[PDB]
């Protein structure tokens, strides 16, 4: 059906723009897992400085 | 006067033996916990909280 075909295209675009927010949602999830590792790392020398 | 000293230095060395007899005794109390971290890389859990 014409108006099923364009929300069809309508939706598979909104797939698509879920996807380019899944890439950045990606560059977070990374970015933030640099941020965890660097966390672990400074605590671990603010501890050892404590000590 | 040396014996007066010496009576009083023994009672001050006694006193402080008793002292420091438990001072060195039970000083590993000490020991806690530091709580590091990890940055808990790894949880990939499921959303079924019905335990709260």
């Amino acid at each position: 059906l014409k108006d099923a075909q364009e929300k069809l295209e309508l939706a598979e675009k909104k797939a698509t723009d879920a996807e380019a927010d899944v890439a950045s949602l990606n560059r977070r999830i990374q970015l933030v897992e640099e941020e965890l590792d660097r966390a672990q790392e400074r605590l671990a020398t603010a501890l050892q400085k404590l000590e | 006067l040396g014996t007066r000293a010496k009576e009083s230095l023994d009672l001050r060395a006694h006193l402080k033996q008793v002292k420091k007899e438990d001072i060195e005794k039970e000083n590993r109390e000490v020991g806690d916990w530091r709580k590091n971290i990890d940055a808990l890389s790894g949880m990939e859990g499921r959303k079924k909280k019905f335990e709260g």
